[PDB]
C-alpha cells in the first residue's frame, strides 16, 4: 500500500540519504593535490577542444586538472 | 642463445606482454645490481629475450620515458 | 484523399510520356550521382 | 471503425523531428570542424520544439480525446518496454569497453588498472551518496505510484516532488564531482570509460527527470486516473532502469575499477 | 606467387598449407555435393505432372533433415579443428624476426644478435628490371632459412595492416600496440610473395611482401654482411 | 492534400510505398557505385585514383546496398504493406513514429552523400576500422559524417523495430495465436529484434570513434591503453546479426512465394520454419569473432568461433529442405516471382556453403580479406537478398500498383540478371583461393582474365537494371488493372483488392475460437 | 487548483475539422509555423554549410 | 638497519603478507644469484626484513619444505 | 502457454544438452595424473576418516588420488 511505500520512504530512504550525506560532509576538505608529471597516456591531445583554446577539458578545474605543460 | 624460447605464461598470438614482461625484468634487475652495486651481467638473460621480442621503436620509446620520469611502468 | 489505381502514388500516370520523364529523372539521377561525386573528387 | 486501436491524425512531427536530426548531426559536424555552433543550436531547438508538440499530441489524443483503449495502452506498454531494452543494449557497449580496457590493462597505462597517474574518487564518499539518493528515487516513486492508485492526490504529488528532487539532487552532486574530479575525459582510457558512460547515464538522469516534471504537471491538472496513467507508469519504469544503470556503474567503474 | 587463370591455392611451401590443401579439397568435395544434390532436387520437384497439395506430415523428414547436416558438420569440424591446434602447437623457433607495418611499406628488424633493421617497399612498375613482376617485387627481401622454425612477430606504427604469404598459409593482421606471432617453416628455397591484406588507405594495394629463402649457411653469409 | 498525404502520413501503405521508392533511389546509386568498383578493376593499372578514391567508392557501395536499399526494401517497403494486411491489423502500432522511420533517412543518405563531397571522402571500409578511420589517418568531416549517416539509420531501424515487434505481438485478431501468423510476419518480427539488440551496440561502438576523433578520447588508441580490437567486437557483434537481419525477411517472402506458385495453401513444415527463424536469430548472435580470426586471439576462442558458426548450418538446412517439401506435389506455376524464388534457394545454398568454408578459422588464414569473402557474401546478398526483393517485388506489384506487370518482359529481367550475377561473381571465388587481397584498386598481373570476366558480368546486370525500369514504365503505361488472384484463402494482404483502400479492416476480421 | 480536464476533453473534441496538432487554436498555428520555419530553413543552411564545405 | 621500516604494500593490522613476501624475495634473489654465480650480499635487504618480521618456526618450516621439496611459492 | 514451453524444451533446451553431451563425449579420455609431491597443505589428515582404513576419502579414485605417502 501507498502506507508502507510512504514509510519506507520516511524511516528508511531519506534517513539513509542523510546519514550518506552527513559521511560526505565530513570527507569534504580538498585533497593534496600530486606532483605533476607528464605521462604520455594522459592529458591527450590529438585533435584541439571545440572550445576555449583548443587546450581546456569542458569541465577544467585550475586547482586539480594539470595541462598537458603541467598545472596553470 | 639463438631465440628467446617458448614462455608457458605467453602462449597465444598476442605476445605484448611477453615483450613487456621481459622489458621491466631487465631494468629492475639492473636497478637492484647497480643499487647494492653487484654485477648486470646477471641480468643477461632478460636483455636477450626483450631485445629479440620488442619491437625497436617500443624499446626507444620505453627508454625516452625512462629518462624523462614518465615511465608508467614500476621499475 | 482518391484511391485505387494510379491514384495511391505520390507521382502521376495520366500521361505515359510525362512519367517517362519523371521515372527517367528519378532513376537517371540516383544511377548519375557516384559518377559526378567522383568527377568532384578528381577535379580537387 | 469497429476495432479498438487509433488511427491517428497527419501529422507534421516526424518530419520536424527526422530535420532536427538532421540539422543536430550537421550542426555537431560544423562545431567539430567548422568552428561554429549555429545549425547545432537551430538543431536543439527544432528537436525540443518536435518532442514538445509530439507529446502534447499524444496527452491531447488520450487525456482529452479518448484514443487509449486498453488495447492501444498495452501497445503502449510493449513500445516502452522494448525502447528500455535497446538503451540496456546501448549502455553494455559502454560495459564492455570498460571492462575490455580494465582487465588487460596495456604496458601504456603501466600495465596496471588503475593506470598509474589515476587518483579514482572515492567511492566511499560522493559516489555511495548518489547510489543513496538514486535507491531513495525508487522508493519515493513506488510510494507516488500507490498514492495514485489508490486515489490519494495530495501523497501522489509529495511522493513525485520528492522523487523529482532526488533526481536533481543526484545531477547536481554529479556535476560538482565532474568539476572537482583530478582526471579528465583526455586521461587516456580511465577518463573516457568514466566520462563518457557516466556521462550518458548524467544525460538519462536529466531526461528521466524531466519525464517526472512532465507526469508532476499532468497530476497538478488532473490528467491521470486511479486507474488510467501510462505515461507515470513508464517514466517509473524509465526511473528504476536509470537507478539500475547506476549500480552497475558504481559497481563497476568506482568500486571495483578503483 | 600466382600465375595466369589460376582456379585454386597457389602451391603449398609449408607443411601447415599441404594440411589445408587437403582439407580444403575435403571441403570443397561436401560444398560440390550439397550444391548439385539441390539442383538435382530443384530439377526433380519442377519435373512431374503428378500433384500432392494436401497437408503434409513435416516429423520424419525433419529427422534427417538435421541428422544428416550435423554429421557432415562434425566431419569438417574435426580435421578444420586438428589443424588449428597443429598451427598452435609449442615449437622452439632457431630465429625471431619482427615485421612492423607502416603506410605504405614494411621493416623488417632481426635483433637475436645483432641490431639489424630495414625497410622494403614496392618497385615502381617504372623500375622494374626485366621479367620483374608488377606490384609484388620489393628492394629489399626478407632473407630467411629454410626448413628451419622462424618466430614472426607483427605489429604497425601507424594504422591497421596485415602481414600474408599465400605459399607459406600466413595472414597475421598488424596491430599498433600489440605484437602478433606467428611461425613460418619452408620446405623449400625460392621467393615467397604476399600482399598487405587490411586496409590502409592510399597505398594499400602497394605494400607487398617478399620472403628469400636460403640454406642456413648463406642466411649466416647474409647476416654476417649486414655488420 | 499532397503534403498531408506524403509528407504527414500515418498510413502504413503510403509510408511502405515511400521506402520502396527510397530503395529503389537507394539501388540505382548502389548500382552506379559497383559499376565503378567494376570499372576500376576492368584491366590491370588505375583508371580512377590511388586507393583512398577507390575505397571511397567501395565504402559508399555497402552503406548504400545495406542501409538504403535492402533494409528499406525489405523492412520498411515489403514490411509497412503486408504485416498490416497478413493480420488483419487497421495500421501499426505507431503510425505516426512509422512516420518518422521513413523520414530519418533521407537525412542519413544526405550525411553519407556529404561524407564522400568533403575532403578525400571515408576511405574506410564499411566497417570503419580505426585507427585508419580515426582523427589522423581520416583528419577532418567525411568519417564523422558517415557516423552521423549510421546514428540516424540506426534510430530509423530501432523505432521500426519497437513499431513491427508492437504490432506483430498486440495488433493480431484475438483468435489468433502467433503460431497462426504467416512466415513473412515471423521473418519481421524476428528481424525487428535483431535490430533491437544489435544496432545500440554499433551505436555505443561508432559514438566512441566520434569521441576518439573529436573529444581526445582513447577507446581505441594504445597510447590512452585503447585497443584498435574493442571496435572490432563492437562492430561485428552488431555486424553478424545485420546480415541475418538483411537475409531474414527475404527467407520470409521465399516461403510466401514458393508456397504461391506450388499451389499450395501452406508451406511445408510450419512450426520447423518458425524454429529455423528462430535458432538462426540466436545463434546469430554468438559467433561474431568469425570476422576476426587473424587479429590473434587464443586458440581456444577461434575453436569455438568456428563450432558456434557451423552450426547455423542445421536449422538454414531446415529452411532450404522445407522450401523444396513445398515445390515436392505443386501445380507449379513458372512465373517470374517463382523464377527469382529458385535462383534463390540454388544460389543463397552456394553462397551459404561458402560462409560454412570459411568459419573454419585455420582455412579463414589463407582466405580472410581476399575475393573469396567477396564471393560468399555476393552470393548471399546480390543473389539471396536481391533475388527475394525482385521476387517479392513481381509478386507484389499488382497488390501495391493494382496493375500487372507483362510477365514475358519480367522473365526477360531474370534472365539478364542471373548471367550478369554469375558471370560477375562466380570468378571471384578463384581470385580469392589464388590470393587477391579485399579493397585494392588494382591487382598483380596473374589475376588479370578472372578480373575482366567479372566486370563484364557487372555489365550485365548493368543492363538488367535498366530493363528493370523500363519493365515498371511499362505496366503504369499500359495500365492493365487487376481483376483476381488465385489462393486468396491463404493469402489475406489480397482480399481487400488492387490497391486496397487507404483505411482496410475497420471492421476487423472475424476469427472464432 | 481545479480539475478543468472536462472543459479540454470539449475543445478537442470540437468536431471542427482541425488535426489534433492544430485544435487548440491560433497559438497551436504560430507554433507550428514557427518549428516548420526553423526546421526548413535550417535544411536550406545545411545544405549551404555542404556547398562550403565540399571544396577548399 | 635498525628494523623493518614501514611498507605502505603492507599498512595493516595484518602483516603476515609482509613476513611472506620478503622471504620469498630473499630466496629469489638467492637463487638469482647463486645461478649466475654472482653475489647473495646484494639481496641482503630482504633477508634482515624477513629475519625481522618473521616468526622463527615460520621461516624453519619453510625452510624444511624448501628443503623437501613441498614448498608452495614459486622460487 | 504449454504450447511454448514444450516449443523451448525441444527446440533449444534439449538440443544445448544434446552439443554439451558431444562436447564432454569429445573431451572426455583420461588427463595424465602429475607427479606425487607431498604438499603439507593437501591429503590433510588431522583425524582418520570413520570408514575403511581411515586413510581413504569417500570416493578414493587410485588412479588419480594419491595418499599422504603417494599413489597406491
Ligand atoms: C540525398 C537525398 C536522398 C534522396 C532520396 C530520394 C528518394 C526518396 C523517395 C521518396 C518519395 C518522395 C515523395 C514525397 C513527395 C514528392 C513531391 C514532389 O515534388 O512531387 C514530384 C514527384 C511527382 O510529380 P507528379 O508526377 O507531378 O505528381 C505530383 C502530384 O501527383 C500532384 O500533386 P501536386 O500538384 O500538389 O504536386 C506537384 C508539385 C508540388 O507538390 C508539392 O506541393 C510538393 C512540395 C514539397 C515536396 C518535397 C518532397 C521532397 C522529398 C525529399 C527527397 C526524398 O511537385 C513538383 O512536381 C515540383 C517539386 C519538385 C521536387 C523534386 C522532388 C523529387 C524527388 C527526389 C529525387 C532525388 C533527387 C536528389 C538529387 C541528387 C543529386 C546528387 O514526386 C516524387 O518525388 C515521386 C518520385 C518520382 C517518380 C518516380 C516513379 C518511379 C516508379 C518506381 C516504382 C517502384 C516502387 C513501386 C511502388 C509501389 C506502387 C504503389
Ligand atoms: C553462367 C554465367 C557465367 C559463369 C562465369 C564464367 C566462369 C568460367 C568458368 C571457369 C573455367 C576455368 C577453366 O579454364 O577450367 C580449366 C580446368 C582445368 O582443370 P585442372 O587445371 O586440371 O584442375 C584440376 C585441379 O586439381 C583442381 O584443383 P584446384 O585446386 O585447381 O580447384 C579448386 C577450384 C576449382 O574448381 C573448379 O574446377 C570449378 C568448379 C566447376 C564449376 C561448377 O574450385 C573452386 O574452389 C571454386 C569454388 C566455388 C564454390 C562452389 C560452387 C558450387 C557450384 C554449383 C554446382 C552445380 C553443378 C552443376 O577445367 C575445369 O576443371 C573447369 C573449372
Ligand atoms: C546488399 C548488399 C550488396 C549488393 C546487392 C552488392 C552488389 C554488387 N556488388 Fe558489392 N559489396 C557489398 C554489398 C553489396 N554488393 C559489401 C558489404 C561490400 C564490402 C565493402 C567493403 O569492403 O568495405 C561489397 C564489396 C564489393 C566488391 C569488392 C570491392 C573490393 O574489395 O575492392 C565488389 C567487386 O566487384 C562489389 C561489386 C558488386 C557488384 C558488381 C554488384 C552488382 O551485383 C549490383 C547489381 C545491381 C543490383 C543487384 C540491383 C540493385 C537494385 C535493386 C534491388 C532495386 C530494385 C528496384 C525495386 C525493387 C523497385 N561489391
Ligand atoms: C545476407 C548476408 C549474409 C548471410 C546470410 C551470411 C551467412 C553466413 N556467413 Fe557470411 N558474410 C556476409 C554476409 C552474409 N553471410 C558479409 C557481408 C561478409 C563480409 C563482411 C565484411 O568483412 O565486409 C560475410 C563474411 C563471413 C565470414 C568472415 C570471413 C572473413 O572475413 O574472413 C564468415 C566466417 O565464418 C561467414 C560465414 C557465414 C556462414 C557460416 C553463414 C551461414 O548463415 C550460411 C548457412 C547456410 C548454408 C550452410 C546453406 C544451406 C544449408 C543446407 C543446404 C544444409 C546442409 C549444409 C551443410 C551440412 C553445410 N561469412
Ligand atoms: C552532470 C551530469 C551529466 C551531464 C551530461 C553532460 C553534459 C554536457 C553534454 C551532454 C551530453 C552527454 C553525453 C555523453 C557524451 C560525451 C561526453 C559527456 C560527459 C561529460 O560531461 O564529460 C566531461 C567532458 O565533456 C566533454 O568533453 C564535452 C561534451 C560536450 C559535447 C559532446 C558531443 C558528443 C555528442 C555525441 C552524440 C552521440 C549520440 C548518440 C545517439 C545514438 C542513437 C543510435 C568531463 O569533463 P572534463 O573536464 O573532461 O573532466 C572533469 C575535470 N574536472
Ligand atoms: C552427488 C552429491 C551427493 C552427496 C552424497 C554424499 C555423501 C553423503 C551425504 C552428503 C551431504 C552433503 C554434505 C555433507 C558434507 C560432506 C560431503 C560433501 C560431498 C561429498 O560427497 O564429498 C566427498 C567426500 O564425502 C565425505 O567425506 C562423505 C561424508 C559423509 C558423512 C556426512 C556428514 C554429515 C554432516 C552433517 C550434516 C549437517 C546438516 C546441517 C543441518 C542444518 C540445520 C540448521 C568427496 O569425495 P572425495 O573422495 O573426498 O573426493 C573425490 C575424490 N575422487
Ligand atoms: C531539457 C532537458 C534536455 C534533454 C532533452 C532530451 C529529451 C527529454 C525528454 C523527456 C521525455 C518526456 C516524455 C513525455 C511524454 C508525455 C506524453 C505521455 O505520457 O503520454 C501518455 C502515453 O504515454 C506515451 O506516449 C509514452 C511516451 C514515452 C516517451 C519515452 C521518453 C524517453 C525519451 C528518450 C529521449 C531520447 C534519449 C536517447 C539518448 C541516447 C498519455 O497516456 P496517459 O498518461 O495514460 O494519459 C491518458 C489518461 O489521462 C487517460 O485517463
Ligand atoms: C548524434 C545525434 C543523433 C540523434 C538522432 C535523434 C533522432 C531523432 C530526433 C528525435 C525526435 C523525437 C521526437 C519525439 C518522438 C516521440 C515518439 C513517441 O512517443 O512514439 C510513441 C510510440 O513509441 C513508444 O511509445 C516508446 C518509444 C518512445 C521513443 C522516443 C523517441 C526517442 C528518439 C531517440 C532514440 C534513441 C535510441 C537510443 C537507443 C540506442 C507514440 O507513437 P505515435 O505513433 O506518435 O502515436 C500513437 C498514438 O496512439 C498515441 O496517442
Ligand atoms: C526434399 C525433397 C522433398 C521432401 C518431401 C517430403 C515429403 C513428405 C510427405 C509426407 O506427407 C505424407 O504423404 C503420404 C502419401 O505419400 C500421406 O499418406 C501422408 O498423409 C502425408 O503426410
Ligand atoms: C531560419 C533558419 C536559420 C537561418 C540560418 C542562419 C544563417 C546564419 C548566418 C551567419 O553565419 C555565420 O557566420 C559567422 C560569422 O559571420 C560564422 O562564424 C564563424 O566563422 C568566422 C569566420 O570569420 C570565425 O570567426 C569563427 O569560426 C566563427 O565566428 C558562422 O560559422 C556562421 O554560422
Ligand atoms: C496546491 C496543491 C493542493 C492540491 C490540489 O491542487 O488539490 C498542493 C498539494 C501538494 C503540494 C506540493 C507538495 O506538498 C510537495 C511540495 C512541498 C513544498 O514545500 C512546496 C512545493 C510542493 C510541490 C507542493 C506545492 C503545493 O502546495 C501542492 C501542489
Ligand atoms: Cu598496408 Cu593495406
Ligand atoms: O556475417 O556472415
Ligand atoms: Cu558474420
Ligand atoms: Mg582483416
Ligand atoms: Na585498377
Amino acid at each position: 500500500g501507498a502506507r508502507t511505500w510512504r514509510f519506507l520512504t520516511f524511516g528508511l530512504a531519506l534517513p539513509s540519504v542523510a546519514l550518506c550525506t552527513l559521511n560526505s560532509w565530513l570527507h569534504s576538505g580538498h585533497r593534496e593535490r600530486p606532483a605533476f608529471i607528464p605521462y604520455h597516456h594522459l592529458r591527450i591531445r590529438t585533435k584541439p577542444f571545440s572550445w576555449g583554446d583548443g587546450n581546456h577539458t569542458f569541465f577544467h578545474n585550475p586547482r586539480v586538472n594539470p595541462l598537458p605543460t603541467g598545472y596553470e | 642463445y639463438q631465440t628467446a624460447p617458448f614462455d608457458s605464461r605467453f602462449p597465444n598470438q598476442n605476445q605484448t606482454r611477453n615483450c613487456w614482461q621481459n622489458y621491466l625484468d631487465f631494468h629492475r634487475c639492473e636497478k637492484a645490481m647497480t643499487a647494492k652495486g653487484g654485477d648486470v651481467s646477471v641480468c643477461e638473460w632478460y636483455r636477450r629475450v626483450y631485445k629479440s621480442l620488442c619491437p625497436i621503436s617500443w624499446v626507444s620509446t620505453w627508454d625516452d620515458r625512462r629518462a624523462e620520469g614518465t615511465f608508467p611502468g614500476k621499475i | 484523399y482518391e484511391e485505387g489505381p494510379g491514384k495511391n502514388i505520390p507521382f502521376s500516370v495520366e500521361n505515359k510520356w510525362r512519367l517517362l520523364a519523371m521515372m527517367t529523372l528519378f532513376f537517371g539521377s540516383g544511377f548519375a550521382a557516384p559518377f559526378f561525386i567522383v568527377r568532384h573528387q578528381l577535379l580537387k | 471503425q469497429t476495432h479498438a486501436y487509433h488511427m491517428v491524425n497527419p501529422s507534421p512531427w516526424p518530419l520536424t523531428g527526422a530535420l532536427s536530426a538532421l540539422l543536430m548531426t550537421s550542426g555537431l559536424t560544423m562545431w567539430f570542424h567548422f568552428n561554429s555552433m549555429t545549425l547545432l543550436m537551430i538543431g536543439l531547438t527544432t528537436n525540443m520544439l518536435t518532442m514538445y508538440q509530439w507529446w502534447r499530441d499524444v496527452i491531447r489524443e488520450s487525456t482529452f480525446q479518448g484514443h487509449h483503449t486498453p488495447a492501444v495502452q498495452k501497445g503502449l506498454r510493449y513500445g516502452m518496454i522494448l525502447f528500455i531494452i535497446s538503451e540496456v543494449l546501448f549502455f553494455t557497449g559502454f560495459f564492455w569497453a570498460f571492462y575490455h580496457s580494465s582487465l588487460a590493462p596495456t604496458p601504456e597505462l603501466g600495465g596496471c588498472w588503475p593506470p598509474t597517474g589515476i587518483h579514482p574518487l572515492n567511492p566511499l564518499e560522493v559516489p555511495l551518496l548518489n547510489t543513496s539518493v538514486l535507491l531513495a528515487s525508487g522508493v519515493s516513486i513506488t510510494w507516488a505510484h500507490h498514492s495514485l492508485m489508490e486515489g490519494d492526490r495530495k501523497h501522489m504529488l509529495q511522493a513525485l516532488f520528492i522523487t523529482i528532487t532526488l533526481g536533481v539532487y543526484f545531477t547536481l552532486l554529479q556535476a560538482s564531482e565532474y568539476y572537482e574530479a583530478p582526471f579528465t575525459i583526455s586521461d587516456g582510457v580511465y577518463g573516457s570509460t568514466f566520462f563518457v558512460a557516466t556521462g550518458f547515464h548524467g544525460l538519462h538522469v536529466i531526461i528521466g527527470s524531466t519525464f517526472l516534471i512532465v507526469c508532476f504537471f499532468r497530476q497538478l491538472k488532473f490528467h491521470f486516473t486511479s486507474n488510467h496513467h501510462f505515461g507515470f507508469e513508464a517514466a517509473a519504469w524509465y526511473w528504476h532502469f536509470v537507478d539500475v544503470v547506476w549500480l552497475f556503474l558504481y559497481v563497476s567503474i568506482y568500486w571495483w575499477g578503483s | 606467387m600466382a600465375y595466369p587463370m589460376q582456379l585454386g591455392f597457389q602451391d603449398a611451401t609449408s607443411p601447415i598449407m599441404e594440411e589445408l590443401l587437403h582439407f580444403h579439397d575435403h571441403t570443397l568435395m561436401i560444398v560440390f555435393l550439397i550444391s548439385s544434390l539441390v539442383l538435382y532436387i530443384i530439377s526433380l520437384m519442377l519435373t512431374t505432372k503428378l500433384t500432392h497439395t494436401s497437408t503434409m506430415d513435416a516429423q520424419e523428414v525433419e529427422t534427417i533433415w538435421t541428422i544428416l547436416p550435423a554429421i557432415i558438420l562434425i566431419l569438417i569440424a574435426l580435421p578444420s579443428l586438428r589443424i588449428l591446434y597443429m598451427m598452435d602447437e609449442i615449437n622452439n623457433p632457431s630465429l625471431t624476426v619482427k615485421t612492423m607495418g607502416h603506410q605504405w611499406y614494411w621493416s623488417y628488424e632481426y635483433t637475436d644478435y645483432e641490431d639489424l633493421s630495414f625497410d622494403s617497399y614496392m618497385i615502381p612498375t617504372s623500375e622494374l628490371k626485366p621479367g620483374e613482376l608488377r606490384l609484388l617485387e620489393v628492394d629489399n627481401r626478407v632473407v630467411l632459412p629454410m626448413e628451419m622454425t622462424i618466430r614472426m612477430l607483427v605489429s604497425s606504427e601507424d594504422v591497421l595492416h596485415s602481414w600474408a604469404v599465400p605459399s607459406l598459409g600466413l595472414k597475421t593482421d598488424a596491430i599498433p600496440g600489440r605484437l602478433n606471432q606467428t611461425t613460418l617453416m619452408s620446405s623449400r628455397p625460392g621467393l615467397y610473395y604476399g600482399q598487405c591484406s587490411e586496409i590502409c588507405g592510399s597505398n594499400h594495394s602497394f605494400m607487398p611482401i617478399v620472403l628469400e629463402l636460403v640454406p642456413l649457411k648463406y642466411f649466416e653469409k647474409w647476416s654476417a654482411s649486414m655488420l | 492534400m499532397f503534403i498531408n498525404r506524403w509528407l504527414f502520413s500515418t498510413n502504413h501503405k503510403d509510408i511502405g510505398t515511400l521506402y520502396l521508392l527510397f530503395g529503389a533511389w537507394a539501388g540505382m546509386v548502389g548500382t552506379a557505385l559497383s559499376l565503378l568498383i567494376r570499372a576500376e578493376l576492368g584491366q590491370p593499372g588505375t583508371l580512377l585514383g590511388d586507393d583512398q578514391i577507390y575505397n571511397v567508392v567501395v565504402t559508399a557501395h555497402a552503406f548504400v546496398m545495406i542501409f538504403f536499399m535492402v533494409m528499406p526494401i525489405m523492412i520498411g517497403g515489403f514490411g509497412n504493406w503486408l504485416v498490416p494486411l497478413m493480420i488483419g491489423a487497421p495500421d501499426m502500432a505507431f503510425p505516426r513514429m512509422n512516420n518518422m522511420s521513413f523520414w530519418l533517412l533521407p537525412p542519413s543518405f544526405l550525411l553519407l552523400l556529404a561524407s564522400s563531397m568533403v575532403e578525400a571522402g571515408a576511405g574506410t571500409g564499411w566497417t570503419v576500422y580505426p585507427p585508419l578511420a580515426g582523427n589522423l589517418a581520416h583528419a577532418g568531416a567525411s568519417v564523422d559524417l558517415t557516423i552521423f549517416s549510421l546514428h540516424l539509420a540506426g534510430v530509423s531501424s530501432i523505432l521500426g523495430a519497437i513499431n513491427f515487434i508492437t504490432t506483430i505481438i498486440n495488433m493480431k485478431p484475438p483468435a489468433m495465436s502467433q503460431y497462426q501468423t504467416p512466415l513473412f510476419v515471423w521473418s519481421v518480427m524476428i528481424t525487428a529484434v535483431l535490430l533491437l539488440l544489435s544496432l545500440p551496440v554499433l551505436a555505443a561502438g561508432i559514438t566512441m570513434l566520434l569521441t576518439d576523433r573529436n573529444l581526445n578520447t582513447t577507446f581505441f588508441d594504445p597510447a590512452g591503453g585503447g585497443d584498435p580490437i574493442l571496435y572490432q567486437h563492437l562492430f561485428w557483434f552488431f555486424g553478424h546479426p545485420e546480415v541475418y537481419i538483411l537475409i531474414l525477411p527475404g527467407f520470409g517472402m521465399i516461403s510466401h512465394i514458393v508456397t504461391y506458385y506450388s499451389g499450395k495453401k501452406e508451406p511445408f513444415g510450419y512450426m520447423g520454419m518458425v524454429w529455423a527463424m528462430m535458432s538462426i536469430g540466436f545463434l546469430g548472435f554468438i559467433v561474431w569473432a568469425h570476422h576476426m580470426f587473424t587479429v590473434g586471439m587464443d586458440v581456444d576462442t577461434r575453436a569455438y568461433f568456428t563450432s558456434a558458426t557451423m552450426i547455423i548450418a542445421i536449422p538454414t538446412g531446415v529452411k532450404v529442405f522445407s522450401w523444396l517439401a513445398t515445390l515436392h506435389g505443386g501445380n507449379i506455376k513458372w512465373s517470374p516471382a517463382m523464377m527469382w524464388a529458385l535462383g534463390f534457394i540454388f544460389l543463397f545454398t552456394v553462397g551459404g556453403l561458402t560462409g560454412i568454408v570459411l568459419a573454419n578459422s585455420s582455412l579463414d588464414i589463407v582466405l580472410h580479406d581476399t575475393y573469396y569473402v567477396v564471393a560468399h557474401f555476393h552470393y548471399v546478398l546480390s543473389m539471396g537478398a536481391v533475388f527475394a526483393i525482385m521476387g517479392g517485388f513481381v509478386h507484389w506489384f499488382p497488390l501495391f500498383s493494382g496493375y500487372t506487370l507483362n510477365d514475358t518482359w519480367a522473365k526477360i529481367h531474370f534472365a539478364i540478371m542471373f548471367v550478369g550475377v554469375n558471370m560477375t561473381f562466380f570468378p571471384q571465388h578463384f581470385l580469392g583461393l589464388s590470393g587477391m587481397p579485399r579493397r585494392y584498386s588494382d591487382y598483380p598481373d596473374a589475376y588479370t582474365m578472372w578480373n575482366t570476366i567479372s566486370s563484364m558480368g557487372s555489365f550485365i546486370s548493368l543492363t538488367a537494371v535498366m530493363l528493370m525500369v523500363f519493365i515498371i514504365w511499362e505496366a503504369f503505361a499500359s495500365k492493365r488493372e487487376v481483376l483476381t488472384v488465385d489462393l486468396t484463402t491463404t493469402n489475406l494482404e489480397w482480399l481487400n483488392g488492387c490497391p486496397p483502400p487507404y483505411h482496410t479492416f475497420e471492421e476487423p476480421t472475424y476469427v472464432n475460437l | 487548483f481545479e480539475n478543468r480536464v472536462a472543459e479540454k476533453q470539449k475543445l478537442f473534441q470540437e468536431d471542427n475539422g482541425l488535426p489534433v496538432h492544430l485544435k487548440g487554436g491560433a497559438t497551436d498555428n504560430i507554433l507550428y509555423r514557427v518549428t516548420m520555419t526553423l526546421c526548413l530553413g535550417g535544411t536550406l543552411y545545411s545544405l549551404y554549410c555542404l556547398g562550403w564545405a565540399s571544396f577548399p
